[PDB]
Parts: C-alpha cells; structure tokens; sequence
C-alpha cells in the first residue's frame, strides 16, 4: 500500500512498521521478536498513564490522561474550523458510512500537514498520523476490521480538538440530529455511544456509567420532560449538568485551562 | 461483535 513509504519513518531502531494483508498496520520489534498492533510510542504513552492512577476524582483522572494523549497527538493545536476544513475536503459527510484506513490516513495527513506549516517543529507528520490512526483504531476498531464510521472519526477528532466546549457540543449534536436540527433518542444514542468509546479505551468506562449508554439517553429525555425530540439548546443545557457519560469532556477543558 | 480483539501477524525473522 503506497502510504507505507510515507509512514514507515514513524518508527526506527529495532522496530519496523508492516501491513497485514487486510491493510492494517502493525509493528515488529526485531530485538524482542514480537509483533503488536500498537505503535511503540503509543504503548509508551499508555504505560505512562499509570502515573495518573493516584488522581482521586475519576473525571479528573480521565481528563488528565486524555489531556496527555491530546498533546501527544497535537490535537490541542487543532481548531474546530480547521478540522471542518479537512472533513469537508475529504467529503466526510455521510456519518453512518464507513471510512477505511487509507481515508483515515488521508484526512489525518491534511490535518497534520497544515498544523506542521503553522507550528515550528512541534509536528512530526508521519509520527502524528500514525499515532492518531492507532488511537482512533483502538477506540473504534478494536478487532481491526480496517474501517470505522465517519461519525466515530468526527467524534474522536472534535472531542480532542482545541475548540471551545460549547462549539464541540454544537458540532457533535449537529452530526446526529436530522437536517432540521432535531434529535430523537436513537440519534442521541448514536452520539453518546461514539463519545463513550473514548474513556472506555482508557479503561475508565466504569466511572462514566458503563459502556451501555441507554440509561443516559433516557436520563436526557426525562430531563427534557419526555418530549419526542430535542434541539441543540436543550442538549447544551443538559450537558451543563455534566452527565456522567460525558463528564470527562468538560473536565478535560478545566484541566487544560488550569494549564497543564 | 465477537472477535473484538485478534492478534497481529506472528513474528517472522
């Protein structure tokens, strides 16, 4: 696959990047004679997250791990505007549709090339692309089928970008709502299900209500007084309560504002 | 679903 020329430089030393016949990247370590789906630098970042296991409040612990991941991916440099420009240019607008590894790589390369021309040596493109691809497949393609839904890719990138919190909420709600701005239970379940994979991938889903988000959908609709559909304003008001399935996001913003 | 986890190709010298 042509992208191998480009991304093979994301690894060095005794590591070697390889492609399974299914098109999925994996990493060979000739020193230890092993193979792993995770990029060695992703593994190193994850091992390090154990130094946050002392943090007492789970929403804060999760936000700090996600903040560290955000910075390792350079997604704290990414505005909502620029993320949308890359999504637009790659025609990623049918949210129920699949994108394979090459479409993920292409869209991430447009994002990271632009960040790189805007920032001085902060962005190693091949490395960023490969590591962000690795995070996105770990969140959304655990069995390495080689595809993820467009809505999933947007949920990951937008949730970790540097936009203001309400802009993220508005954007994300718009991705699941109908063309007239309306969200019913099924559609909200779509967003919460994609969002909850993020803390679930860090092994912290038990502090966010568990991996079944149906109880949170019902809670949102009961909060909306059992109306059949909701609009963006009501969803923002519900998020102001920091529902348990999503509280890691607002806390992430507080972690970032607190500096580190 | 089912086979949410699978190993990568085995090491080959």
């Amino acid at each position: 696959p042509a992208s191998q020329h480009f991304l093979s430089t994301s690894v060095q030393g005794p590591w070697e990047r390889a492609i399974s016949p299914n098109k999925v990247p994996y990493y060979i370590n000739h020193e230890t004679q092993t193979t792993c789906w995770d990029h060695p630098k992703m593994t190193e970042l994850y091992q390090s997250l154990a130094d946050l296991n002392n943090v007492r409040f789970s929403a804060y612990r999760t936000a700090m791990k996600l903040r560290r991941l955000q910075k390792a991916l350079c997604l704290d440099l990414l505005s909502l505007s620029a993320a949308c420009d890359a999504l637009d240019q790659h025609n990623l607008k049918q949210n129920d549709q699949p994108m394979d590894i090459l479409q993920i790589i292409n869209c991430l390369t447009t994002i990271y090339d632009r960040l790189e021309q805007e920032h001085n040596n902060l962005v190693n493109v091949p490395l960023c692309v490969d590591m962000c691809l690795n995070w996105l497949l770990n969140v959304y393609d655990t069995g390495r089928t080689g595809r993820i839904r467009v809505l999933s890719f947007k949920t990951g990138i937008i949730s970790l970008c540097k936009a203001h919190l309400e802009d993220k909420y508005r954007y994300l709600f718009k991705q699941v709502a109908s063309s007239t701005g309306f969200c019913d239970q099924r559609r909200l379940g779509l967003l919460l299900h994609d969002s909850i994979q993020i803390p679930r991938q860090l092994g912290e889903v038990a502090s966010f209500g568990g991996s079944n988000i149906e109880p949170s959908v019902r809670s949102c609709f009961q909060f909306a007084n059992n109306k059949p559909e909701i609009e963006a304003a009501l969803f923002l008001d519900w998020m102001r309560l920091e529902p348990q399935s999503m509280v890691w996001l607002p806390v992430l913003h507080r972690v970032a504002a607190a500096e580190t | 679903n089912m086979t949410p986890y699978r190993s990568p190709p085995p090491y080959v010298p």
